[PDB]
């Protein structure tokens, strides 16, 4: 059997059918650099990505999503492109900063990046996903890309019927997602998405709920008003506890805090400004640069934490806002260059469309109930998230922003 | 007559012997302000 | 303590304040049960969920005060510890249960009329004072009553704190709470429908449960404030350490260590 996971890039031949050439922080402890440049990558395109995207819906509108998924998807049609379609994948995604070697084989180091996020998240966390990428069956695909999609991707682009079957393939779809995901997704692909002129379809969801490693208590949570954006009030289910956790007052008055989940390799990272500074304006002036500056002056204290329980299920069509930011080619019928992934024949062949899905669940949990006693530890700080805050969820030692978004509204 | 040791002294130390009395009451027959009130819950 | 009142000079000579030398804090309560050892909770010394391990080196303890923060000359005596023990199966991963810890003093303190060893209880002692309806004493410098935000230095009493509160039936305790309980708990404190109240707060732990016997007129300690939710919170109650169920492994520390 072929381990990706332990596995080097001579073990296995898999370099892309086109390569692309283009005209400080202390590397973490057990890490492969390129992983890491990679990782480092995924960051600069995920603050440009989420700007975009932040700057397309309504402020009252909460927004979830993993630039990580999003990333490792195109990075498999970037296995097969060409010419001005690689191009622009490459500048986009910003892969055209890393090295010659990682770039090749970028997918090769994606699934490496990957296999150590699974395996962490896991331990005790709940994350779970569904990838894939679907052709029109009437098409010949590449076999050697297949067998190096299924290794490296987990599965290997999935032939359905679009001319004659559209909406049914639209079913088998969503069914399929759901399956993966045990109901937790559904209704990646909307209707109308899908039509008979459908070739390529990128589908990539993911889901989370980890364990808190300090939880907090059901008969602490009560009802209490949500500020939100526009004026209104709103009433949410205010979950409370103290506890030990890395806090900071940066900026302007901005709160940081970091609740980890069992294992302390996966946290979530709450950003809260103050009642006068708008969510708006620190989702402009933040960059990774600041965050991780942020997240090294973190200090450890007995604090109080006031969080709402909330859910986001955010889905969407990645096409928009990815032309936007310059990735064209892929999507045109008449530009587009993706010999690689069809086998020799003619091949006309593009990306319709792209479609993305990531669900947050957060309660108490995140089994016996923890209790901790009555020595004096008194709260240094409070934490009271009731108004509009960013969430982040990242793996510490790597820095790798594994999901992102914005909790505007979480009541009813 | 009323207090039976437990613990050897050569290792715990001393005033077991004499433990539970204060010096500023049972000692001097004095009770607090509310030690009755324990006694009264003694069905 | 929540709803006490000020304790009368020497009306708990065994009671001894717990603090981790620096940055100095108080950080819980304790009993004094001879002139070398002190009795306390564990989740005081050592919870790994915040990373505390507190060790002798940590440590100190004041002997025989009354006000919580003003120096009392001639009165108040200062001791390092040359050694604690932890109870090897309290459990900190879940309900705290055998909470207790044992502290042995660089030097025997002396007694006055201010320092005094309280008793710790015989079967019998035991059997017949710890009774359902039967009112014991809490004492310490804790938290005055349960608070939600940031808190340094809020709600402390000037003085040593005191109220009485009656033990609890063991199915009154189970249902008011979804902790798995033990036999090495108790509770205490009034139902609802007893319209008086009182409890143990933040900064109580470790603190002696004390009952007087009827018998022979004694101070026995027969339990060590452990846990609870919040602070006097209506249909709770406040959980104990057990001291005579673990009279065995105390013993076992004592002359095995005291040598
Ligand atoms: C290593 O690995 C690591 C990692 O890794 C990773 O990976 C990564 C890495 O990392 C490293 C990194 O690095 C850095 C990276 O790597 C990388 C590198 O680097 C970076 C690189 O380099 C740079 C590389 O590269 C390569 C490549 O590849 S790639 O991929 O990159 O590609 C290749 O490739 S190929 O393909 O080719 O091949 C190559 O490459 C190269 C080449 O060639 C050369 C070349 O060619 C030429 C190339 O070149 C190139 C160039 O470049 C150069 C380029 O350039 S550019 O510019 O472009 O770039 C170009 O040029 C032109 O090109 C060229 C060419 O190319 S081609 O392709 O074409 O060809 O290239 C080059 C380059 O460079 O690239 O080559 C290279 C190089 O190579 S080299 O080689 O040379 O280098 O790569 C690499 C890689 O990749 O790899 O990175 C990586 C990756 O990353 S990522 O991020 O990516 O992923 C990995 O991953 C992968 C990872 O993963 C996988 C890893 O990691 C992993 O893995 C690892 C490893 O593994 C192996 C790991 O690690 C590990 O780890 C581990 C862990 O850690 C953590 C470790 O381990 C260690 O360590 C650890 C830690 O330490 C610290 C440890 O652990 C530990 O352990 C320990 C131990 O354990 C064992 C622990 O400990 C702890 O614990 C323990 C335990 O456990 C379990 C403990 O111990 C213990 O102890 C105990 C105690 O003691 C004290 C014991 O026990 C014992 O004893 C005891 C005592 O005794 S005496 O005698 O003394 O006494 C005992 O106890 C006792 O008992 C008794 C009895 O009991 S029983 O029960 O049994 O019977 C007692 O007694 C008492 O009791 C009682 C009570 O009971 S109960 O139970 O019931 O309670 C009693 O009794 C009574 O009571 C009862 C009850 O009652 S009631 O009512 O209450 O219920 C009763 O019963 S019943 O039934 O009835 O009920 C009874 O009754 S009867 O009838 O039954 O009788 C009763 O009786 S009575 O008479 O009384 O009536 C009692 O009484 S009381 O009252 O008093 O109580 C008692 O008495 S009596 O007699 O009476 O019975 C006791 O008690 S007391 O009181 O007395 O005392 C007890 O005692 S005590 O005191 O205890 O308590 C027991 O039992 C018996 C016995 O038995 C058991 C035991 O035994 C002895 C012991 O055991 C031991 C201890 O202590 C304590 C603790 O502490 C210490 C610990 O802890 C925890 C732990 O810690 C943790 C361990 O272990 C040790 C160790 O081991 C050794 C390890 O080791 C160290 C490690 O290893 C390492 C890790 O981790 C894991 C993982 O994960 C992470
Ligand atoms: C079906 O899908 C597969 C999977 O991607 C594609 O396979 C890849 O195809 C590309 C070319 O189309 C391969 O790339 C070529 O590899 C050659 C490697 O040979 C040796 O190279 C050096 C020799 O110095 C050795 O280190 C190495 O071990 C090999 O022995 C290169 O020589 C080729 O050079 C290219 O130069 C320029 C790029 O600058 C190109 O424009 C030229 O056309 C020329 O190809 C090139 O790098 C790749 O290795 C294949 N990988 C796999 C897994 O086989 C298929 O192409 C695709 N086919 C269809 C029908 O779509
Ligand atoms: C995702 O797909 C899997 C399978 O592709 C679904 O699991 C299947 O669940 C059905 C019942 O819902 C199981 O049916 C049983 O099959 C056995 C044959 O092995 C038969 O003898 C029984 O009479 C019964 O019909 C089926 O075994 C099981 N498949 C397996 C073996 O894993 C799953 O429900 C799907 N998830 C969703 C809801 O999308
Ligand atoms: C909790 O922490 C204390 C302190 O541990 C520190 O690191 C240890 C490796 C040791 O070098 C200590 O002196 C340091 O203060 C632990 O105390 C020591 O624990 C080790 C192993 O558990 C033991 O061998 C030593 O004897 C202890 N102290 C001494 C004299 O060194 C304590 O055990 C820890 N307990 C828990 C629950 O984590
Ligand atoms: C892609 O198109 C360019 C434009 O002429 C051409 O030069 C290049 O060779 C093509 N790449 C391949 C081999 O598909």
């Amino acid at each position: 059997p072929v381990d990706i996971c332990t596995a080097k890039p001579r073990d296995i031949p898999m370099n892309p059918m086109c390569i692309y050439r283009s005209p400080e922080q202390k590397i973490p402890e057990a890490t492969n650099r390129r992983v890491w440049e990679l990782s480092k990558a995924n960051s600069r395109f995920a603050t440009t990505f989420y700007q975009h995207l932040a700057d397309s819906k309504n402020d009252n509108d909460n927004i979830f999503l993993s630039p990580l998924s999003i990333s490792t998807a195109f990075a498999m049609t970037k296995l097969g492109a060409c010419n001005d379609t690689l191009q622009q994948l490459m500048e986009v995604f910003k892969f055209d900063t890393i090295s010659e070697k990682t770039s090749d084989q970028i997918h090769f180091f994606f699934a490496k990046l990957n296999c150590r996020l699974y395996r962490k998240a896991n331990k005790a966390s709940k994350l779970v996903s569904a990838n894939r990428l679907f052709g029109d069956k009437s098409l010949t695909f590449n076999e050697t890309y297949q067998d190096i999609s299924e290794l490296v991707y987990g599965a290997k682009l999935q032939p359905l019927d679009f001319k004659e079957n559209a909406e049914q393939s639209r079913a088998a779809i969503n069914k399929w997602v759901s399956n993966k995901t045990e109901g937790r997704i559904t209704d990646v692909i909307p209707s109308e998405a899908i039509n008979e002129l459908t070739v390529l379809v990128l589908v990539n969801t993911i889901y989370f709920k980890g364990l808190w490693k300090s939880k907090f208590s059901p008969e602490n949570t009560r009802k209490e008003l949500f500020y939100k954006a526009d004026g209104e009030s709103c009433s949410a289910s205010m979950m409370y506890q103290e506890g030990k956790f890395r806090y900071r007052r940066v900026a302007e008055g901005t709160q940081v805090l970091e609740l980890p989940f069992k294992g302390d390799d996966i946290t979530m990272v709450l950003i809260l400004p103050k009642p006068e500074k708008s969510l708006a304006k620190v989702e402009k002036e933040l960059t990774p640069e600041v965050l991780q500056e942020w997240l090294d002056e973190l200090e450890e204290m007995m604090l109080c934490v006031h969080m709402p329980r909330f859910r986001i299920e955010d889905g969407f069509s990645l096409k928009e806002q990815l032309q936007d930011m310059g990735l064209v080619d892929l999507f045109s019928p008449e530009k587009s260059k993706l010999p690689g992934i069809v086998a020799e024949g003619r091949d006309d062949l593009y990306v319709s469309d792209a479609f993305h899905k990531a669900f947050l669940e957060v309660n108490e949990e995140g089994t016996a109930v923890v209790i901790a006693g009555r020595s004096l530890n008194p709260n240094r700080v409070c934490f009271k998230a009731n108004r509009p805050f960013l969430v982040f969820i990242r793996e510490v030692p790597l820095n790798t922003i594994i999901f992102m978004g914005r909790v505007a509204n979480p009541c009813v | 007559s009323e207090y039976q040791t437990f613990f050897n002294p050569r290792t715990f130390g001393s005033g077991e012997a004499d433990c539970g009395l204060r010096p500023l009451f049972e000692k001097k027959s004095l009770e607090d302000k509310t030690e009755r009130e324990l006694l009264e819950s003694y069905i | 303590i929540v709803e006490g009142s000020d304790a009368e000079i020497g009306m708990s000579p065994w009671q001894v304040m717990l603090f981790r030398k620096s940055p100095q804090e108080l950080l819980c309560g304790a009993s004094l049960i001879s002139d070398r050892w002190v009795l306390t909770a564990a989740h005081c010394l050592l919870y790994p969920p915040w990373d505390k391990n507190f060790t002798e080196n940590d440590l100190l303890v004041r002997i025989g005060k009354h006000s919580r923060t003003r120096y009392e000359r001639n009165i108040e005596k200062i001791s390092m510890l040359e050694k604690i023990y932890i109870h090897p199966r309290y459990n900190w991963r879940e309900n705290l249960d055998r909470d207790i810890a044992l502290m042995k003093l660089k030097k025997p303190v002396a007694f006055s009329d201010y320092i005094h060893p309280v008793c710790l209880p015989d079967r019998e002692t035991a059997a017949s004072l710890l009774q359902a309806g039967y009112k014991g004493r809490v004492t310490g410098w804790g938290n005055l009553k349960e608070t939600w935000t940031a808190n340094v230095g809020k709600g402390q009493p000037s003085v040593l704190q005191v109220v009485n509160l009656p033990i609890v039936e063991r199915p009154v305790c189970k249902d008011s709470t979804r902790i798995r309980i033990t036999d090495n708990m108790f509770c205490a404190g009034y139902k609802p429908d007893e319209g008086k109240r009182g409890d143990a707060c933040e900064g109580d732990a470790g603190g002696p449960f004390v009952m007087k016997s009827p018998f022979n007129n004694r101070w026995y300690q027969m339990g060590i404030v452990s846990w609870g939710e919040g602070c006097d919170r209506d249909g709770k109650y406040g959980f104990y350490t057990h001291v005579f169920r673990l009279k065995k492994w105390i013993q076992k520390v004592i002359d095995q260590f005291g040598e």
